[PDB]
């Protein structure tokens, strides 16, 4: 499974550029695709939706009515179209895949990104944002939402993601509860409405970076502020 | 023209 | 070869029997005993039936 | 409901419209199944399972062969079945039409005509002209038997062929018309294992069966 | 070969005697004294739509949500039974399909037929799609029934009048079972998972040992093919179902039958039968297009599942005991609460 | 002052239709499946069932108008939804009859290659054509809340009747091929088409006709030929069931 992602660059105020992404590895007609930027120093946002089969789509009201969003399944690229550039759309954008059926794990693979430069809603936040720690240890993270998270059908819509120092944000819980695939047992997730932590126990090496909660109830998404793990 | 409701 | 199929009628007369009146009670015995788990016997109500 | 359910219902629409355009293609074809016994000829009459695909006037054929009781059920809405048997070798006519009878009064089959085909003629007239075996030798109503008179058709044989001919059509025409209420019709016919008219026949058959299909469903008949 | 005709049938006149001796009652009059259940209705509650073609096969899933169903069109489906959802759409390789299986971990389906071939597919994996994951070869007629006893064992039966116990991973049999004499058509597994049933042709039924590879018992009352299958929940106990129009049940700590299901109204064939979660309901399938419920215990109808238009092929009941499933021949699928 | 007879055979004939009609449309709607046979089916039982059902209003107005002394008064939309009714029943059996011929000299065409709902759109656009129709001629001949000229009432009159014999025509030709047809090349066959042709003729025509052709062409013969003809065209509406649906079903 690859996802390579083309353009950026440097462009003045009110241009226009075009974003491209290849995929090859999986079966690209039965997926929707996300958009997903982060600032320089800041966290994650959330930018637009495409659906399999081009029958719903979604923009945040920051981009919207600007940027629009396309997919050509038979060369399996995804397409996202610059206009009125600003100076704050200077990010570096991400491409993420997700199906959706009973029991499934949207949000699994995300791509590398490319950099472009320019010369109501549920809000949940994470209070920590720097703990120190050992190897060897226990460490709990948790954040909270505004409002409840738990549906009637018996779910709570609730991710987690783990973010290493120069790479790619990775899926480590999904529906507060479930364990991704290749994640190691030592990860566990729990929580009550409102009020969800993260537990790690025997804490080791290659197991620090930024750590991202992130809310699926409804559009628009919002992720969190984000905590660190230091040694 | 006519009407047959009578 | 009937040498089969006496061998295996002579393995399948040498076993140990019980009386019917011992498995019809332990028949009773396992329908009373879950008698009060089943929906299908005794009716759920509709704030617990998933269709 | 969640987006979630949205995308899942959404999914599921797309999988209907799959499954409705694959039975509208699916519709055009029609199916015929293939029976009979060895030293028929069964194998080179259009010139697990063994299929066979072939096409006349712009309308589709798929035969099925399998190489009985239980599996038969299966095939309860084909559209025909081809019944191949050997007419030249007397010892085995008596196992064919015991055959015959077992599959045209079965239960699972009170809806399904029969195309009929009588293989291997050339021998047959060989047979009966060289003299050495009689038929009456097995079927003794054969010395009492005579052509119809006014149904007697030939292309230029000999009488002594055309009344074996007709001695055994009689015989399967008559097992398959002693009892079946109408809802279902046999097709005999007479072949030679060169002949290459046998597409045809078969295409004329299902256009009759089809046309008395359309009759049953609007209570004309 | 008259000596060893003679020994066997002194044998089978003492085993006749034998299980003579333990008959001192009767479960009817044992059980004279216990109230009766009663009128039994049953309401649909779900219809499930898309199939095109006849309906031959079904199975429940171990979390009593999901279900796979096999038809004539050459597909199988896995639904949402709590909301009508299709989650996958598997093409065949061959459309003529008697019968299909679903994994107790949830991981992979089978199914088999016409061809003499019983295939596996892998559901969960990566590319998002469905892939053929071992087909496994070696029968000489045609599969009627495959069960899952892990990820990586099955057994299966056939026309060939054998069944066989299959390594996935290898792709070779393991164990042969023989004895019959007509083709076999529906096998049942304990709940333990170390013996298993079968009914044939033959009229009558074995119990086999799948370690060992032997058999250990034969049951004959029948006078006809036997079509179904199916433990009692305690694993003491069978029932079948056959061509008789009647329905009977087997014991196997005293080799004999106990009981009867039968009414004079019936004159049709017995396609399916499944117990409930306490064993007190016999559901069983006919050939006038409706389902019969039994009660067990005293031998006496307790109600009628009439909601389709042609033949009942297929039956099954969730591990919860929640609900119960049909399938027919019109092509349609209902669950009943 | 004698015609309180042909009333009473009116209303007798319209109740023992309507509980026909109302069988029809409780089997047809949701109790068995449909083909393409049973729409225009149910599309002819549910404009009987209207026609039937406004013949039995008028019938019960004139009664109580005369045994009593309570006098009613209607407006003519009723009499517009009337005439639609009458015509989409006199279209939906030249509909069946072209689809029979159709069936018999084309059979796999029919059987592999027609598409899935063919019927319901013939059937609304034929209801949409005789609605259109009929509230045309209703708005320029006075019947509607307005008033309006009689050279156009008369001509609308005109082309109703020049649509009638066209359907006449069409039932005619497509009876007379598939005959043709089956012959060159079966009582019950016989028996179908004649009583369909002449039970149409003679029971569904006399309505329309004295009432878009007599009353122009030829004001005491309206007892002598309006009583007549109401009770064919009922005897035509209740007698349409017997014939298209419970004669088949055994």
């Amino acid at each position: 499974v690859q996802l390579v992602e083309s353009g950026g660059g440097l462009v003045q105020p009110g241009g226009s550029r075009k974003l491209s992404c290849s995929a090859s590895g999986f079966a690209f007609s039965s997926f929707g695709m996300h958009w997903v930027r982060q600032a320089p120093e800041k966290g994650l946002e959330w930018v637009a939706y495409i659906s399999s089969g081009s029958g719903t789509i979604y923009y945040a009201d920051t981009v919207k009515g600007r940027f629009t969003i396309s997919r050509d399944d038979p060369k399996n690229t995804l397409f996202l179209q610059m206009t009125s550039l600003r100076s704050e759309d200077t990010a570096m954008y991400y491409c993420v895949r997700s199906i959706y059926y009973y029991g499934s794990s949207p949000f699994d693979f995300w791509g590398q990104g490319t950099t472009l430069t320019v010369s109501s809603d549920i809000v949940m936040t994470q209070a920590t944002s720097s703990v120190p720690v050992t190897p060897g240890e226990s460490v709990s993270i948790s954040c909270r939402s505004s409002k409840s998270l738990l549906h009637s059908n018996g779910n709570t819509y609730l991710y987690w993601f783990l973010q290493r120092p120069g790479q790619s944000p990775q899926l480590l819980i999904y529906r507060m509860s479930n364990l991704a695939s290749g994640v190691p047992d030592r990860f566990s997730g729990s929580g009550s409405g409102t009020a969800f932590t993260l537990t790690i126990s025997r804490l080791e090496a290659e197991d620090v970076g930024v750590y991202y909660c992130m809310q699926h109830l409804e559009y628009p998404l919002t992720f969190g502020a984000g905590t660190k793990l230091e040694l | 023209k006519n009407f047959f409701w009578k | 070869q009937a040498r089969k199929l006496v061998e295996q009628l002579k393995m399948e007369a040498n076993i140990d029997r019980i009386k019917v009146s011992k498995a019809a009670a332990d028949l009773m015995a396992y329908c009373e005993a879950h008698a009060k788990e089943d929906p299908l016997l005794t009716p759920v109500p509709a704030s617990e039936n998933p269709f | 409901v969640s987006a979630e359910d949205k995308a899942a219902a959404e999914r599921s629409k797309m999988i209907d419209k799959n499954l409705r355009e694959d039975g509208e293609k699916a519709r055009r074809t029609l199916r015929l199944l293939l029976l009979g016994a060895d030293n028929s000829g069964k194998s080179t009459i259009v010139k697990g399972i063994f299929e066979t695909k072939f096409q006349v006037d712009k309308v589709n054929f798929h035969m099925f062969d399998v190489g009985r009781r239980k599996w038969i059920q299966c095939f309860n809405d084909v559209t025909a079945i081809i019944f191949v048997v050997d007419s030249s070798d007397y010892n085995r006519l008596q196992e064919a039409l015991n055959d015959f009878k077992s599959i045209w009064n079965n239960r699972w089959l009170r809806t399904i005509s029969v195309i009929l085909f009588l293989n291997k003629q050339d021998l047959l007239a060989e047979k009966v002209l060289a003299g050495k075996s009689k038929i009456e030798d097995y079927f003794p109503e054969f010395a009492r038997y005579t052509t119809p008179e006014d149904a007697t058709p030939e292309p230029g044989e000999d009488p002594r062929v055309t009344r074996a001919k007709y001695f055994i059509r009689k015989e399967f025409v008559d097992i398959s018309t002693a009892s079946g209420d109408g809802r279902h019709i046999c097709y005999p016919h007479f072949t030679c294992a060169v002949d290459t008219e046998n597409a045809r026949r078969i295409f004329n058959d299902c256009k009759d069966i089809i046309l008395q299909m359309n009759l049953r469903e609007y209570n004309l008949v | 070969l008259d000596q060893l005709r003679q020994e066997a049938e002194q044998l089978k006149n003492q085993i006749r005697d034998a299980r003579k001796a333990c008959a001192d009652a009767t479960l009817s009059q044992i059980t004279n004294n216990i109230d009766p259940v009663g009128r039994i209705q049953m309401r649909t509650r779900r219809t499930l739509r898309g199939h095109l073609a006849k309906i031959y096969a079904m199975h429940w899933g171990t979390d009593s949500r999901l279900l796979v169903s096999a038809s004539q069109d050459g597909k199988l489906i896995i639904w949402d039974s709590y909301t009508t959802n299709k989650v996958h759409a598997i093409p065949l390789r061959s459309s003529w399909v008697m019968t299909c299986a679903y994994a107790p971990s949830g991981n992979y389906v089978a199914c088999g037929g016409l061809d003499n071939i019983c295939s596996i597919y892998n559901l969960k994996t990566r590319e998002g799609n469905v892939r053929v994951s071992r087909e496994l070869a070696g029968h000489t007629g045609y599969l009627s029934c495959c069960r899952f006893l892990d990820d990586n064992q099955i057994v299966t039966s056939s026309g060939d009048t054998t069944c066989a116990l299959w390594d996935i991973e290898t792709g070779q049999q393991t164990t042969t079972f023989t004895g019959h004499t007509g083709d076999v058509m529906s096998l049942s597994l304990a709940p333990d998972t170390r013996l298993f049933v079968s009914g044939a042709c033959d009229a009558s039924a074995k119990l086999w040992d799948v370690r060992e590879g032997m058999c250990r018992q034969t049951f004959t009352g029948h006078e006809s093919d036997i079509n179904a299958i199916c433990f009692f929940p305690n694993g003491n106990a069978f029932a079948t179902g056959s061509d008789d129009a009647t329905c009977r049940l087997f014991d196997l700590r005293a080799d004999q039958e106990l009981m009867t299901y039968s009414h004079d109204n019936i004159i049709c064939g017995i396609t399916s039968v499944s117990f409930s979660k306490s064993g007190r309901l016999l559901l069983a399938g006919y050939d006038d297009f409706n389902c019969n419920v039994w009660d067990a215990l005293k031998a006496d109808r307790a109600g009628v599942l009439a909601g389709h238009d042609n033949r009942v092929s297929c039956l099954g009941v969730t591990d919860d005991g929640m609900a119960v499933a049909t399938g027919s021949w019109d092509s349609f699928l209902k669950i009943w609460n | 002052k004698e015609t309180l007879i042909p009333v009473f055979l009116i209303l007798f004939i319209a109740l023992v239709g309507l509980v026909g009609n109302g069988f029809v449309l409780w089997l047809l709607g949701f109790r068995m499946r449909r083909n393409a046979f049973s729409v225009y089916v149910l599309s002819l039982a549910g404009a009987d069932f209207l026609f039937l059902c406004f013949q039995i209003i008028n019938c019960l107005v004139y009664l109580s108008n005369f045994f009593c002394s309570i006098s009613i008064n209607f407006p003519s939309f009723f009499t517009t939804v009337m005439t639609c009714a009458y015509l989409a029943g006199l279209s939906m059996l030249s509909t069946v009859s072209t689809e029979r011929c159709l069936s018999v000299l084309w059979p796999i065409w029919y059987r592999c290659r027609r598409p899935r709902h063919l019927s319901a759109v013939v059937c609304v656009l034929l209801w949409a054509l005789s609605l259109l129709l009929s509230i045309l001629e209703g708005k320029f001949c006075g019947f509607l809340f307005s008033d309006g000229d009689s050279g156009w009432c008369q001509t609308f009159d005109f082309i109703t009747a020049a649509w009638l014999i066209f359907l006449f025509m069409v039932l005619c030709g497509s009876s007379l091929a598939l005959l043709v047809r089956i012959l060159c090349g079966l009582t019950r066959l016989y028996l179908t088409i004649l009583l369909t042709v002449l039970v149409f003729l003679l029971c569904g025509l006399p309505f329309g006709i004295q009432w878009f052709l007599i009353l122009w062409i030829w004001d005491v013969l309206f007892c002598h030929i309006h009583p007549v003809s109401v009770v064919l065209s009922s005897l035509n509406s209740s007698a349409n069931p017997i014939i298209y649906f419970f004669v088949g079903s055994f």
